[PDB]
């Protein structure tokens, strides 16, 4: 789980760096939120990882 | 979510005469039919599509083919 | 009675403001706003 | 990007929901980038410059009205022009009926599109004047307009 978080947290840092369109940045932020949520409590909100 | 079966019958291609002809034995059927606000097959189809698939916008062909692939394919 | 009707318009409007809890559905439903480009507008862009 | 701890977000009850008084269904959309939320509104600035915005909105409404009237006039002129070459020939009512129906439908569409635009403009104005913090805007187009 941790690994996934880091991966996503890295990708966001790239997308913001090169100025990606707001849609992609928002999607990445949502993915990071979901990854952290599943790390703390898997399967609480959505389908478990 | 639950809804009266009369809308399902209408969407399947039944006008508001065959229901009375066939289900004339019971009284709860007539209560449901009278209480049903929807009128016409097209009206029921739109509601069924909205409820079952609220995400994407309703369309005509998709609504018509909705129940067909759901059970009869 | 299934075109430019106040009933259909309400349904179409409501269908757009849906939560779409599923993340994959949320993204796919969002990328459908922009229409596909033809050959010439690509060159122009 | 900051993230919210899942425990306090939704835990039956939602601690954030009770703290801020946003329903969990509404709070869910904010966190997962589904609808905008207003963080602050400048009431003092709005009051000092409210009438000017009213005038700037009224001018746009009048422009829309004038455009709709011009479009109606042009389409009516076209309608009267298409009855000259189709009435010289002694055809039946069907030849005349089609033009009448097309013109009537064109008038109805020209009127209702302008009515929809006016309704959208009124909605924008009403949303702006009532704008308050912690207000959820679910329509992206409306938020862009604001």
């Amino acid at each position: 789980l941790y690994r996934r978080v880091i991966n996503r947290n890295n990708r966001l840092k790239r997308l913001i760096d090169l100025g990606a369109p707001e849609i992609i940045v928002n999607n990445e932020k949502r993915m990071l939120q979901e990854s952290v949520d599943a790390l703390f409590d898997n399967g609480r909100r959505g389908r478990p990882v | 979510r639950r809804q009266p079966v009369t809308v399902l019958l209408k969407a399947l291609g039944w006008t508001n005469e065959q229901i009375v002809e066939r289900f004339g034995f019971s009284e709860i059927m007539m209560g449901t039919l009278e209480k049903d606000t929807t009128s016409g097959t097209d009206e029921a189809l739109l509601d069924i599509y909205r409820k079952l698939r609220p995400g994407e916008p309703p369309t005509k062909e998709s609504a018509q083919t909705l129940l067909e692939n759901l059970f009869f394919k | 009675d299934e075109e430019e009707s106040e009933a259909l318009r309400q349904a179409r409007k409501d269908a757009e403001l849906t939560a779409s809890a599923d993340s994959v559905r949320a993204y796919l439903k969002q990328i459908g706003k922009v229409a596909l480009l033809n050959a010439e507008e690509e060159v122009e862009l | 990007a900051p993230v919210t701890h899942i425990w306090y977000f939704k835990g039956v009850p939602s601690r954030l929901g009770y703290l801020l008084d946003l329903a969990p269904k509404d709070l869910e959309k904010i966190i997962y980038f589904a609808a905008y939320v207003i963080t602050s509104v400048d009431d003092e600035m709005r009051h000092n410059e409210l009438s000017t915005l009213e005038a700037e909105m009224a001018v746009e409404k009048k422009a829309v009205e004038d455009q709709r009237d011009a479009d109606l006039e042009a389409r009516a002129q076209k309608l009267e022009a298409d009855l000259a070459e189709l009435e010289a020939e002694g055809a039946k009512s069907d030849v005349r009926r089609k033009v009448r129906d097309s013109g009537e439908r064109e008038m109805r569409q020209l009127r209702d599109r302008a009515q929809r635009e006016l309704d959208r403009l009124d909605e924008i104005w009403n949303t702006f004047t009532k704008l308050a913090p912690k207000q959820l805007i679910v329509d992206e187009v409306l938020y862009r307009e604001l």
